[PDB]
């Protein structure tokens, strides 16, 4: 369908210079996505084989921002993403043809990187799902395509028990996705300066130090819900005094139950 | 239509039932005691009537039930219920003049004296020991194709084999061949039969439980 | 009972001779007798009783005798049985299990059942034209009447709706004695608990149940059937 | 149940239990009241037999007598102390089981 | 493991070579070999590496693979498995986790595992009733032999039952030496300290230590693996 030609991840986004407080994890999952392609000879010459990937799970929070970092900071050619919602569809059995055509396009792209999104939509009879994941681990364990290929499993619920017991073979680094900090959000706002026309009267420090418990999704609702709440009245200028109720309401009315 | 094969001393019933059953058997239908796990709830009336109904539809049929002492003990009410179904469908209201079943066991003590009634289990033959007749005969038929050195002496192989079985001596002789197979010699000297059959035979004496 | 054998008696076997009576008495008795009772199969003991009392032909046909890919042979079969019924002897047609040919269906993918029920409407118009000077006696019974079409149970076609949920204790003694009198009986064969319990539990075709007990006595090992095959034939079938 | 007067009198004379119940919880009054054995029920009531034995379904012998339209067993048992209030699992009264106005003389013989 | 991996590697290599006397004098090679023992030994990746050393075509297959959402497919996968194995050249196929279906439970009411283990009985039909079984063999391994099928006493069935005698640091150092006998290894390995640090560890845990060596290899900057990277990974992940 349209997801085949639309599967390419064009239109780069959040870069590395605007990371959301990630200090150690950004290296733990960066040294496998950015450095192995920059220095392939060190991994093949120094030891057994280059690392494959890491594991990301837990609360959503600032999810998909680090994958946006991988898309933006790509050196030569942006990689291809894979979502889980394209597998569970009508006329079951198409998952084998889909994984064979994305493996065919992956080998057409000299064995580039593959990003798996929402593995819990198909994980958790699932014999065709076992065919997809066992064809993934089976066709990817072979050194024939490449050794620098990287997978990335992102999920919200750890209820995928079968992938959790099949992952220790190839995958590793079972760690939480990312914890949010307090000082890094001003860079998410600095890259949100390329968003819609925020009036220059707003100060990023005043909007930054007046909102605790401001995880990446919640500040995404600060800029997103702030802008759209400024489109409620279809206004033209967006001053912080106009949507301050949207700010303290989007942090407090949402911080009531959570 | 039934038979009871109790061989508490030594083995050899598998070589016989598997010998003729491997020869023709007129059919194949094997019931191994390991494939009846049955961890679900149960609607097995049409299942036992399904298998026995297949034995009624097919005119020739031979059923083997090896190691029945574990499923025939004298969480037990359902086992005794399935055995009641076995009684009611083995001596039920159907003619079984053509079907034949064979039940093998290990010890003739917990063999359900309600099942020991004739009809279900008519014939019974005890296997005490593999006498020298079938021992030297099975050694000659197992030593036929495999050639040996010109120095032939069966008195040492028969003499050093004391308190063994047909399958045990089979695995000891074939294990000796799988021990001389390492030196890829075409001719097979009998000294390696004394060495390998002696050591492996001692492993069978220590592991003869 | 006492009304079932009397109404079927005088409405079935009394007009089965001297055909001029149908118009000598005026209003011809209705030939439509619809039996009921879904516990057992049934619908056999009375067909045998008529098959032995009355000395005439009986062309029985399963309700799916013409359900095929073709449409013919319907009016050929029923027309031949009609012409031999009014020609040689008024044979009683036994059409059992009309629910297979009386099921509602609106889709046109299964136009075979709708086509043969349109043929059923054709012969319905035939029996509409067969109410004056005709020798025809067709018994039509079934086990479920909730799904039957209203055009079949319309007055003037099926005017007798006899219900048979359970026979009385005297009819139990007769229905057991009429089958145990010929088969091997003994003192253990008793009709007291077998007149008490089968009167509590709903069960039809008692004669067929005793025939199943004959299938439990077909081993020839025990020459006389006992209570074990009776109660076992009760709990099983 | 076989309407054997001398066999019943001689069995009950030796020390038989009238209230003895089978596996179906039915006594001899269910069968004697089911086959129309009036005099058998009467000679059973000579030996002080109970008339309110519940069956496996809960029906009393009065339900089995009135079920077969036994007017003499209904008038006898009700006229001797049969309890019409005891119901079965189906929740059916002896008046509703019998038809043809027999429940009217049942309740008439209960109140009177 | 030389006393057991020598007989294993021989028992999986010589059948492809010794066909001469196998057809001239009718010697029956071991068809069923049970590579059981305590877990963590790495029998799956060691048998996969040795199967890759046999040069024959390898096909992956697991124990619970016979259990499907539908019924009657196990006969298609076993008869089809011996159809590709029957028609194709003599190859090597290694499975694992056989004890899950080789359990003789005492309950006897009903289950679908009765039908799955009945397909297993069809596999035993195709390993016992077929005298031309000198073709492709079926190697099976189990992680526990607490409940084993007593009817596995046959040369064609699981006969080579080799237990793992308390796999101390020597066994882990040797399976790690075979799993990493080809890539860049430092030319100073006594195995005494690096193997002695491995206490009650698994095969995937030692190879996970090797993966950790590949993880700090990026931040070491050297041109070849070192000696302290083994204990660095052992003390790193575990």
């Amino acid at each position: 369908p349209t997801v085949t030609m639309m599967q390419v991840e064009e239109k780069p986004d959040v870069t590395y210079s605007d990371v959301g407080g990630c200090k150690e994890q950004i290296e733990k999952l960066r040294e496998v996505v950015e450095t192995p392609l920059l220095h392939p000879e060190r991994f093949v010459n120094l030891g057994i084989e280059p690392p494959k990937g890491v594991l990301l799970f837990g609360p959503p929070g600032t999810g998909k921002t680090l994958c946006a970092r991988a898309v933006a900071n790509r050196t030569d050619a942006c990689f291809i993403r894979v979502i889980g919602s394209e597998l569970v569809q009508k006329y079951v059995g198409e998952g084998a043809r889909m994984v064979r055509e994305l493996f065919e396009m992956a080998r057409t792209k000299k064995a580039c990187l593959i990003f798996f999104d929402e593995i819990d939509a198909i994980g958790g009879g699932d014999n065709e799902v076992q065919r997809t994941m066992l064809e993934l681990i089976n066709q990817l364990d072979g050194f024939d395509p490449r050794g620098n290929i990287k997978v990335l499993m992102a999920t919200n619920r750890p209820d995928t028990l079968d992938p959790a017991l099949m992952r220790p073979g190839r995958l590793d680094r079972k760690i939480e996705f990312s914890l949010p900090d307090l000082e890094g959000r001003t860079h998410i706002f600095k890259i949100h300066a390329r968003s819609m026309s925020v009036e220059r009267d707003i100060r990023f420090e005043l909007l930054a130090r007046l909102c605790p418990n401001s995880t990446g999704a919640e500040i995404r609702s600060v800029c997103t819900e702030a802008g759209m709440f400024a489109i409620r009245a279809r206004r033209k200028i967006a001053t912080e005094k106009d949507f301050l109720e949207a700010v303290n309401k989007v942090i407090k009315s949402y911080a009531k139950f959570s | 239509k039934g038979c009871l094969l109790y061989g508490p001393p030594g083995t050899g019933k598998t070589l016989l039932a598997r010998a003729v059953a491997s020869q023709l058997d007129c059919n194949f239908l094997k019931v191994v005691s390991s494939s009846i796990v049955d961890k679900y709830i149960g609607e097995s009336a049409r299942l036992i009537r399904e298998m026995f109904n297949y034995a009624r539809d097919h005119q020739p049929c031979i059923i083997f039930m090896d190691e029945i002492d574990a499923i025939g003990g004298r969480a037990d009410r359902e086992i005794q219920r399935t055995l009641m179904e076995l009684l009611n469908q083995m001596d039920g209201f159907d003619t079984l003049h053509r079907v034949k079943m064979i039940m093998a066991t290990n010890r003739p003590d917990t063999l359900d004296p309600a099942l020991l009634r004739p009809g279900r289990l008519d014939r019974k033959i005890h296997i005490d020991l593999p006498n020298e007749q079938a021992r030297l005969d099975i050694l000659k038929i197992h030593a036929g194709p495999i050639t040996k050195h010109g120095e032939i002496d069966y008195e040492a192989i028969v003499k050093l084999s004391d308190g063994f079985n047909g399958a045990d001596l089979r695995n000891v002789c074939t294990e000796a061949g799988m021990f001389a197979i390492r030196a890829d010699h075409d001719f097979v000297v009998q000294e390696d039969f004394m060495k390998a059959v002696r050591k492996v035979a001692d492993s069978k004496k220590l592991e003869s439980k | 009972m006492d009304i079932q054998k009397q109404e079927v008696r005088e409405a079935v076997e009394l007009p089965l001779t001297h055909f001029e009576l149908y118009k000598q008495i005026g209003i011809d008795p209705p030939r439509g007798v619809l039996m009921y009772g879904p516990p057992g199969c049934g619908k056999t003991m009375l067909a045998k009783a008529v098959a032995h009392h009355t000395t005439a032909a009986f062309i029985r046909v399963v309700g799916s005798e013409f359900v095929q890919k073709y449409l013919g042979e319907g009016p050929r079969m029923v027309r031949d049985v009609f012409r031999l019924a009014k020609e040689n002897a008024p044979a009683i047609i036994f059409i059992d299990e009309i629910d297979a040919i009386a099921t509602k269906r609106f889709d046109a993918q299964t136009g075979a059942d709708r086509e043969v029920q349109r043929i059923l409407l054709e012969l319905l118009n035939q029996m509409d034209g067969f109410d004056q000077n005709v020798n025809v006696k067709v018994i039509m019974a079934t086990n479920r009447a909730d799904t039957l079409d209203p055009a079949l149970l319309r007055p003037g076609r099926l005017d007798r709706k006899i219900e048979f949920p359970l026979p009385d204790r005297r009819q139990k003694r007769l229905i057991f004695s009429t089958i145990t009198s010929k088969m091997n009986l003994s003192e253990e064969v008793d009709l007291e608990d077998y007149v008490a319990r089968p009167d509590k539990i709903s069960g039809a075709d008692i004669n067929s149940i005793c025939q199943e007990s004959g299938m439990l006595a077909v081993r020839e090992n025990r020459y006389i059937v006992l209570a074990k095959d009776f109660e076992k034939a009760y709990k099983t079938v | 149940s076989k309407n054997r007067h001398e066999i019943a009198v001689m069995l009950l004379e030796g020390g038989a239990n009238p209230d003895a119940k089978d596996h179906y919880e039915a006594t001899a009054m269910h069968r004697a009241a089911a086959k129309g054995n009036l005099k058998m029920i009467h000679i059973l009531l000579y030996y002080k037999a109970s008339t309110n034995i519940q069956d496996t379904e809960g029906n009393t012998p009065l339900h089995l007598a009135c079920d077969e339209e036994r007017v003499e067993e209904a008038k006898l048992l009700v006229s001797q102390g049969a309890s019409i209030y005891i119901e079965n699992k189906e929740e059916k009264t002896p008046l509703q089981v019998a038809k043809g106005g027999l429940g009217l003389i049942l309740k008439r013989m209960v109140e009177g | 493991l030389d006393k057991q991996i020598q007989e294993l590697v021989e028992a999986i290599v010589l059948p492809m070579n010794h066909k001469e006397k196998f057809e001239n004098l009718g010697i029956q090679p071991p068809k069923g070999v049970l590579m059981y023992g305590p877990p963590g030994t790495g029998k799956t990746l060691l048998a996969r590496a040795c199967a890759a050393q046999t040069k024959a075509t390898f096909l992956k297959l697991a124990g619970p693979q016979l259990v499907q959402m539908f019924i009657g497919d196990g006969a298609k996968l076993v008869r089809d498995a011996f159809a590709l194995a029957k028609e194709k050249a003599p190859s090597i196929i290694f499975i694992d986790e056989l004890d899950a279906i080789g359990t003789k439970r005492f309950d006897s009411e009903k289950a679908g595992d009765r039908e799955v283990q009945r397909t297993m009985l069809e596999l035993l039909n195709q390993l016992d009733g077929f005298q031309p079984n000198t073709q492709v063999k079926v190697i099976a391994a189990t992680n526990r032999v607490d409940i084993l099928d007593p009817a596995l006493l046959r040369s064609g069935r699981l006969d080579r039952k080799i237990e793992f005698p308390m796999p101390n640091e020597e066994a882990r150092a040797r399976i790690m030496q075979i799993h990493s006998r080809k890539m860049n290894v430092s030319p100073d390995v006594n195995y005494e300290e690096l193997a002695r640090c491995t206490d009650d560890f698994n095969g995937a845990q030692c190879k996970a230590v090797c993966v950790e060596a590949g993880m700090i290899a990026l931040r070491r900057g050297a041109t070849e693996l070192t000696h302290e990277d083994y204990m660095e990974g052992i003390l790193e992940v575990q």
